[PDB]
């Protein structure tokens, strides 16, 4: 009933849950109907072939030129349509009658023979391969006898013909066809055929033709559902709807005036012809108030007539209506959404909890796109798992799904320029062969899965990971506040204690200075307070070049800064809480460097490496007799960074690290390695040998740059050599014979930090967003989980770069160095939080134990909010740290050391027996 | 069974808001970002101080939403500040005799008011309105505090010709060089 | 003779959402009405029915003015207290909050045994602990007894002291609650004092010491 | 009309002048007369004219029945409230002497740490100290927890008390404060309490008691 639906945004306005439908899979009912969709003028081509009338698309394409006269020359390749039907594995195939093909001259006259024997043909080859038809008697094809003689839809003497038209279809096909649509898309027919003249005939007459043609629309759609209702649904028992096309809409900010003008909004464009077919023959009372000399009225006679006249809800939501034909004054300034899970919603809500057959539906590519589409699959992935969704989580009953456009074709304003098939068509070629896109495989796969059932690859592991596994939190910028808290008042006073304990200063009289200790320094005992109740094994910060080294060299050490950083690591090892520390990171003003240092080139300098090198030395002095585990560099941009810039970031990694070696190993007995970002690349077709290339491209680019020379060869990747030779980039530099094996082995361990997966496709979707550099288009799976500044979770992408990391440089030891995501609003983002860390820490235990990699430590990102914003396992609020659900969901699984399962007596090591860490040597 | 509560005195370093009244209407201390402060009837973020005495029953009153510090100007208009002056941004607090606090500045001799007739602490002798405190804890969450909390509302390519409004295509911002 | 639904005489005396008083204070509500006939008034603490047996003291119920007057206020009285006052034609209501506060104003009261006394070895740790309970807002400090210049007293008989710790405007209410001592010499070995004090008064504990070996 | 001096209107209700008032409660002192004519009402503290600022948080003069009220009274409140009632011919006074007694608006504070957790070494003089802070004199109960019910609390928080050491008026309160304890060995080894408790509340603070 209208006014059920406008409830919608305030059940959609509350966030889901990830750990529910976050990972939400599942199948489809048995009987849902996997169909594939085609019109006619889109597919069939033979414009004029054995003696088929002048459609209105024949007139409209004719010079009112990419045309549809041979489109996708389906009126003569009936079997390769069928083979792909067949290959698709598809339950129903939605075609299209066309009205001029077998009545050219009209029901006053004999029908046209071999085009009824084409529709015959075609679907005895539907009855051969056991696909079901669904019909649709007029897509939009109509006859250009009609138009020239009464005014098209304009006049009410159409709708007997279109009653006679479809009875012949009704005679015909009626024993095979149980599926029947009336007018695909009555919205654009009437608004953009004789109200905006975009589409079929032209007019551009006014909105009030528009409307008088949606009336006949109707009317001609009840005598036809009539029709088949009396005299054909006995002896064949099929189904007639009318092809509804929706948007879905949203409120510029949720006040109850915009979430009016929403509901608003779907009675004009949706509920103009829903509310009459599905609830009482009459239009929206929005509409009766909004233009009632303009909206014609209705007879009550055609109140009964046009009432109940559809057997199942029938819904497009594709690119036809979304985001390209909705007419912008019927969004009612509000912002248009492609949710097709809420807008299943409404119309189970408002529309008296139907059968929606979901009859169109898809997105598209451009037309300069062949057989590699990754937008259209994700679109259609993420299409199809809103409709499950709404099917489970909302209790829609959704019957079936269509994906629109088997092949491609003609595309009704945008021409050729728009690709929404599942098979590609050469438009050019002769034999128009359709060929599977990426689409076609992953909608293949899905009908035979019958939906997203829940993969082995993805299930929890029950397993623990090894003894001396490091459990450790990170914080980036640590809070250095050298602020003493006792014994910094050197004045002798007298203390009267009697008639006062005011406190009168001896003047003149100073004692001597204690040393000082870092229980002065009052920062640093309410972090390890909090590290403390986190549990971790270990905790990760960064130096600070710029305020050890406040002038780039050793003249003007500042041993105060030195101090508390030896004290924040001494107090530390006080607690058994082992600090990794980092000598540089670019998560800083000028790239992590001293200001003199950074105003000289400040990493194309050499002289910054031999800096670095000697910083690093001061720091193994200082710091080194606490901290055992050092990191070089700390995350460095690899996307942001000139080749020179990490040519001699190398150059100071190794510096620093063969001081520690000679200088420092010996007399400390501690680790140092360099901590590189390694997020995955992941191909977004995962059949696409291109789209491996391409991802096996960016992961040398992104994560091998910088690992090739410390992990690997010594030198620079070859897929990175070789993809700038052969584009004339001869400005990766070389290594020396002295620099190759000075950088070739400086590690002790891999940091690697993981946060996100990427996916790649090699196909040029649009060139805004494609990198031209290394001939990538960058996305995302729309179905992943997302936080709320968009960075997908999705964990088996660890799992996958651990096993990239062993297959490129061995069986190293490996520490998860980072790994974390960010929040935005109250408390459902530490849900994600919980989400993430659980998924990934066991994908990791993944990784260790079914597939082998020498894991030794996994670094939770970002200790609290104070420091990095958002990120933090501790809200920073009314300046109190107060623990998020992550720190006790992440406490829990380090007490656990991991994820043991039912029975667990798992400690079994007395004298450490794994070797990653400081062994006998 | 009894002492169902936390004892009498160790919960004076929290969050607390500094009610008053007078018998037609009731307040709490209020310190804006702005630097104006006023009177909410109910305890609000804004109203959260943080009590810290410097000396033996001089306190100073900061306002931890704000990041102000309640400070005095020589008229008695109290204002917040975000440089802690401690000349006239720290107050003597007493207890009257009948269980009310009162803030009075040491130099200016004028009580922390929230009415217009701001006058001078003479013990024993009717405040003004608005002047005579009760420090009641805090009932807000922590979670109420940090409240930008901004839904990025960016909406990529705002016209509604998009050919991507679910945002398949998701570039990373890389660095190309020039030969 | 006329219907009439009861209303508020004075919507003016009824704003106070809140009453926060001390303890043993006398709380008045007060929900002034009219209405032929005159509607009878009932007050509810906590939805339930307040009668003067749920409270010791009970209370003044007067409807000359329509006001409960409830006498020395326990903190055993918080909540909501609504006003219905209601007849045969209409009937309405307010809902009141109390909230009690009670007031201690002495001196900060430390705890007892705390500091204590304290032997250990050369070079050992020691935390010195004071805690402190106070009403109002405390300053704390901790001071050690000087006897560097001549003997321990200064030139009345006053002892020198050192401040080792005070409480700030950047100090937590935890900070001054222990004093650490690292690496102890034999010259940090003698009288440590945690003195606080309010405005009502300034209390202390004082602790020895002593250094082995 | 007539000249003569204005008469008191209450013939056994003026005659109240020692007001024992319990602190933060509310006074009325009224004087009233009918003038001969309208006559003129003062209220002063004692010797000075009693202006409304001179008491935290004033006062309210009723002329309909020449009435003080000072609600919410303080202990400085104290003195010799006198009302002169004047008119052309003499004048009538009256004093009022209010003798504030003062209450502690909190529960007893129990000083934390008293008492403490014993290590009592078989059968020493043990004691149990209990610094209580109270301006109305408290009622004290121990409750030694004995063996009974199990639990510390089962039904309803039971009375674990046996102890004739009670609180009294008469006897001194500072020796009150200490529990002589006597045949400390395993047959009472606990948990203590000291409930202080006034007209505002109940205060316990809990110890443990261990005999080897
Ligand atoms: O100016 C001003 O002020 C201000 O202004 C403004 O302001 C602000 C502003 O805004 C600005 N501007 S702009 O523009 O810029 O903005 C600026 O200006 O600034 C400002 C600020 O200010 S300031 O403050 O600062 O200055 C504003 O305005 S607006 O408007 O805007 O608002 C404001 O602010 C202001 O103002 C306002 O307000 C105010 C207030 O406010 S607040 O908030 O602050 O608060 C106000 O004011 C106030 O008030 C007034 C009035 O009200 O009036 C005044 O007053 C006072 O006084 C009066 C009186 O006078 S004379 O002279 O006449 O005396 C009062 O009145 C009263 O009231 C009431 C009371 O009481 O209270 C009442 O009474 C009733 O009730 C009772 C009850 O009680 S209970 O108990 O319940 O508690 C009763 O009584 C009772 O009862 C009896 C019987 O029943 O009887 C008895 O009893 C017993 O006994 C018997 C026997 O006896 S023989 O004697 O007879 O033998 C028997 O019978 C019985 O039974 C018994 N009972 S048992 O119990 O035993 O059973 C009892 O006892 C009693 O009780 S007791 O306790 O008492 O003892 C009675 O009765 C009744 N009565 S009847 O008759 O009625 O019924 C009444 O009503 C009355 O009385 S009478 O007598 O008169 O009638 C009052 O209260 C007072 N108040 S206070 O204050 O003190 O509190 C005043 O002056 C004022 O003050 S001030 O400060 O303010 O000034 C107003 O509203 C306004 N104002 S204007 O003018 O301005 O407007
Ligand atoms: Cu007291
Ligand atoms: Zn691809």
């Amino acid at each position: 009933e209208p006014g059920d639906g406008a409830q919608t945004w305030a059940r959609f306005s509350r966030p889901p849950a990830p750990e529910a439908a976050g990972l939400f899979q599942g199948t489809f009912p048995d009987g849902f109907l996997w169909a594939v969709g085609s019109a006619a003028y889109q597919t069939e081509g033979g414009w004029q072939q054995h003696g088929k009338g002048a459609s209105i698309w024949d007139t409209f394409t004719h010079h009112p030129p990419a045309t549809g006269d041979v489109a996708s020359d389906s009126y003569n390749n009936v079997f390769r349509d069928t083979e792909a039907l067949r290959e698709l594995g598809v339950t129903h195939y939605r075609f299209s009658i066309s009205w001029a093909r077998v009545l050219p001259n009209g029901s006053a006259g004999v029908p046209n023979r071999e085009g009824l024997r084409y529709y015959r043909r075609l679907l005895e080859r539907l009855r051969e391969l056991g696909v079901q038809p669904v019909v649709t008697l007029y897509h939009w094809d109509l006859p250009q006898r009609l138009q020239d003689a009464y005014g098209g839809w304009a006049n009410r003497a159409l709708a007997d013909h279109f009653r006679d038209y479809a009875e012949l279809c009704f005679r015909h096909f009626g024993g095979q066809v149980k599926y029947w649509i009336t007018i695909d898309n009555p919205y654009v027919v009437a608004w953009h055929g004789y109200a905006t003249g975009r589409l079929a005939p032209g007019i551009r007459g006014s909105p009030r033709l528009g409307y008088l043609v949606a009336h006949n629309l109707l009317l001609a759609h009840a005598k036809v559902w009539h029709l088949y209702n009396t005299s054909f649904r006995p002896t064949q028992g099929g189904q007639v709807s009318i092809a509804l096309s929706s948007h879905w809409i949203n409120p510029r900010r949720m006040t109850d005036h915009s979430i009016k003008e929403c509901q608003k909004s779907l009675d004009f464009v949706l509920g103009w012809f829903a509310k009459p077919v599905f609830i009482d023959g009459d239009y929206p009372e929005s509409m009766k108030n909004n233009l009632s000399s303009i909206l014609p009225d209705f007879t009550e006679s055609e109140k009964k007539f046009i009432k109940g006249t559809a057997d199942f809800f029938a819904l497009c939501f594709g690119p036809t209506l979304s985001f390209q034909l909705l007419d912008p004054h019927m969004k009612f300034r509000q912002l248009e959404s492609p949710n097709l899970r809420q807008l299943l919603s409404w119309i189970d809500l408002e529309f008296n909890h139907p059968q929606i057959f979901i009859v169109e539906n898809g997105w598209f590519v451009s037309g300069t796109t062949k057989r590699d589409d990754a937008k259209y699959m994700y679109y259609l992935k993420k299409f199809i798992m809103e409709t499950l969704k709404a099917i489970k989580l909302d209790g829609v009953d959704v019957i079936g799904y269509t994906a629109w456009s088997l092949m491609d074709g003609f595309e009704w304003h945008r021409g050729y320029s728009i690709r929404r098939g599942l098979f590609y068509v050469d438009f050019l070629s002769q034999d128009k062969m359709l060929l599977p896109k990426s689409s076609a495989l992953f909608y293949q796969k899905l009908i035979e899965k019958n939906g997203f059932p829940p993969l082995p690859e993805n299930q929890p592991l029950e397993g623990t990971f090894p003894c001396d596994f490091a459990w450790g939190v990170v914080d980036n910028y640590i809070q250095v506040d050298t602020t003493l808290s006792q014994f910094t008042d050197l004045n002798v006073y007298l203390w009267d204690v009697h008639h006062s304990k005011r406190l009168i200063k001896v003047d003149g009289v100073v004692t001597k200075k204690r040393k000082s200790y870092c229980v002065d320094f009052a920062a640093i005992q309410p972090q390890i307070a909090l590290l403390q109740e986190m549990h971790v094994t270990h905790f990760r910060f960064s130096l600070d070049w710029a305020l050890i080294l406040p002038l780039g060299n050793q003249s003007q050490v500042n041993h105060t800064i030195l101090q508390y950083y030896r004290c924040m690591a001494s107090e530390l090892v006080r607690v058994n809480i082992t600090p990794v520390v980092a000598l540089w990171q670019p998560m800083a003003p000028n790239q992590g460097l001293p200001r003199l240092l950074a105003r000289q080139g400040a990493w194309e300098n050499p002289y910054t490496a031999l800096a670095f090198a000697e910083y690093a030395r001061l720091c193994f002095q200082e710091l080194g007799h606490h901290v055992k585990l050092w990191i070089t560099m700390n995350e460095p941009y690899t996307r942001n960074m000139t080749y020179s810039a990490g040519h001699n970031l190398l150059k100071a990694h190794a510096l620093a690290w063969h001081v520690y070696n000679e200088k420092f190993r010996h007399a400390q007995n501690g680790k140092i390695s360099i901590a590189l970002q390694a997020d995955w690349i992941e191909p977004a077709c995962p059949f696409s040998q291109k789209d491996k290339e391409v991802a096996e491209r960016v992961l040398e680019f992104d994560i091998g740059w910088l690992a090739e020379p410390i992990f690997g060869s010594g030198d620079y990747p070859w897929v990175m050599r070789d993809w700038l030779n052969q584009r004339n980039n001869f400005l990766l530099p070389y290594f020396t014979e002295d620099e190759k094996k000075l950088i070739q082995g400086t590690f002790d361990f891999l940091a690697l930090s993981h946060y996100t997966t990427i996916l790649v496709d090699s196909e040029k979707e649009d060139p805004i967003k494609y990198n031209d550099y290394l001939e990538v288009q960058e996305m995302t799976d729309i179905t992943w989980l997302n936080s709320p500044s968009q960075v997908a979770v999705v964990p088996w992408g660890l799992r996958k770069v651990l096993n990239w990391l062993k297959f490129k440089y061995g069986d190293l030891p490996m520490y998860i160095i980072s790994n974390g995501i960010d929040d935005g609003l109250h408390a459902e983002d530490d849900q994600l939080r919980v989400y993430y860390m659980q998924n990934y820490i066991n994908e990791a235990l993944k990784a260790h134990i079914l597939d082998g990699i020498n894991l030794c430590g996994y670094f939770a990102y970002s200790f609290n909010d104070r420091t990095a914003p958002r990120f933090g396992l501790y809200r920073y609020a009314a300046d109190q740290f107060e623990p998020k659900a992550s720190m006790k969901h992440y406490r829990k699984i380090i007490d656990s050391n991991g994820f043991p399962g039912p029975e667990t007596l798992e400690r079994f090591c007395p004298e450490e027996f794994t070797v990653c860490t400081e062994c006998s040597f | 069974y009894p002492n169902a509560s936390p004892l009498l005195g160790s919960s004076w370093g929290g969050l607390i808001h500094l009610y008053t009244a007078t018998a037609r209407n009731s307040y709490h201390l209020q310190i804006h970002k702005n630097g104006h402060v006023d009177g909410a009837p109910h305890q609000t973020i804004y109203s959260a101080l943080m009590i810290r005495s410097e000396d033996a029953g001089f306190v100073v009153i900061t306002g931890v939403m704000s990041r102000r510090y309640l400070c005095m100007d020589f008229r008695g208009n109290i204002f917040g500040s975000h440089y802690f002056d401690p000349e006239n941004c720290r107050f003597q607090h007493q207890t009257l005799e009948n269980g009310y606090d009162v803030y009075h500045s040491p130099q200016y001799h004028f009580l922390v008011s929230l009415g217009r007739a701001k006058r001078a602490f003479l013990p024993g002798m009717n405040p003004p309105p608005y002047s005579q405190f009760l420090s009641r804890r805090n009932e807000i969450p922590l979670i109420h505090f940090n409240t930008p909390i901004p839904r990025q509302h960016t909406q990529s390519a705002e016209d509604d010709s998009e050919r991507d409004p679910l945002n398949v295509l998701k570039p990373r911002a890389r660095m190309t060089p020039a030969p | 003779r006329m219907p009439v639904a009861p209303y508020w005489t004075s919507p003016e005396k009824m704003e106070k959402k809140l009453h926060a008083v001390p303890a043993a204070k006398t709380v008045k509500f007060k929900c002034p009405s009219s209405g032929t006939p005159n509607p009878t008034l009932r007050w509810l603490k906590n939805g339930k029915e307040f009668k003067p047996d749920h409270r010791i003291g009970g209370y003044k119920v007067r409807y000359a003015t329509w006001s409960i007057i409830m006498d020395s206020v326990v903190p055993s009285d918080k909540g909501n207290y609504t006003c219905i006052v209601e007849n045969e034609y209409g009937s309405i209501n307010h809902t009141y909050q109390l909230d009690v506060v009670e007031r201690s104003p002495h001196r900060p009261i430390l705890q007892a045994g705390l500091p204590a006394n304290k032997t250990v070895a050369l070079g050992s740790n020691v935390e010195f602990m004071c805690k402190v309970y106070s009403d109002p807002q405390p300053h704390i400090q901790w001071l050690k007894h000087i006897e560097v210049n001549g003997s321990k007293i200064g030139p009345d008989n006053l002892p020198y002291v050192q401040i080792l710790k005070t409480a700030g405007v950047n100090t937590t209410d935890k900070e001054m609650e222990v004093l650490h001592l690292r690496n102890v010499s034999f010259e940090d070995a003698g009288e440590y004092t945690c003195l606080a004090g309010n405005s009502i008064g300034l209390s202390h504990h004082s602790a020895w010491l002593t250094v082995l070996e």
